[PDB]
């Protein structure tokens, strides 16, 4: 029986329209963890303008294992955008658990097309803020 | 182009 710990983190990126124009910008959340108290620290990482040429039309979104003194940790994850009413939308999940090590991320290079994000009718940048919600399910050996 | 691509990768 795998032993699984569920935790989550909400991140608001303020002043989204002030992200850098040149490609390559990385923005990261504060670190977060489960209560399991095992020295693991995670964060979210966003490339507002894509990771590379093929993905330049998208925002990329990754889960990063920032600190981990053990060889490896397996975890499932899910990311959602919170809309102008506070509800989850446009979520995508990893489906299976991915193997993290310290400094490794897993996520979605093409999380959402930027033109959809920047279309006010979709209500995803209210007050120039992008709010993302990450749910993680980590396997505890 | 797809609005979202559910392919998981590592940066």
């Amino acid at each position: 029986a795998p032993k699984v710990v569920k935790f989550s983190y909400m991140w608001t990126i303020n002043n989204f329209s002030f992200c850098r124009e040149e490609m390559g910008e990385v923005i990261k959340s504060s670190t977060f963890s489960s209560g399991a108290n095992d020295k693991l620290k995670w964060c979210l990482r966003v490339n507002p303008k894509g990771l590379d040429e093929e993905s330049k039309d998208y925002l990329s979104l990754y889960l990063l294992l920032v600190s981990c003194p053990k060889s490896e940790v397996r975890a499932k994850f899910k990311f959602s955008i919170l809309n102008a009413k506070g509800e989850e939308t446009k979520a995508m999940e990893s489906q299976r658990a991915y193997r993290f090590v310290q400094g490794k991320d897993w996520g979605f290079k093409k999380f959402i097309r930027r033109d959809f994000l920047l279309d006010e009718a979709n209500g995803l940048l209210p007050d120039d803020k992008l709010t993302l919600f990450c749910e993680v399910s980590v396997v505890q050996d | 182009k797809p609005l979202q691509v559910a392919a998981v990768d590592s940066s």
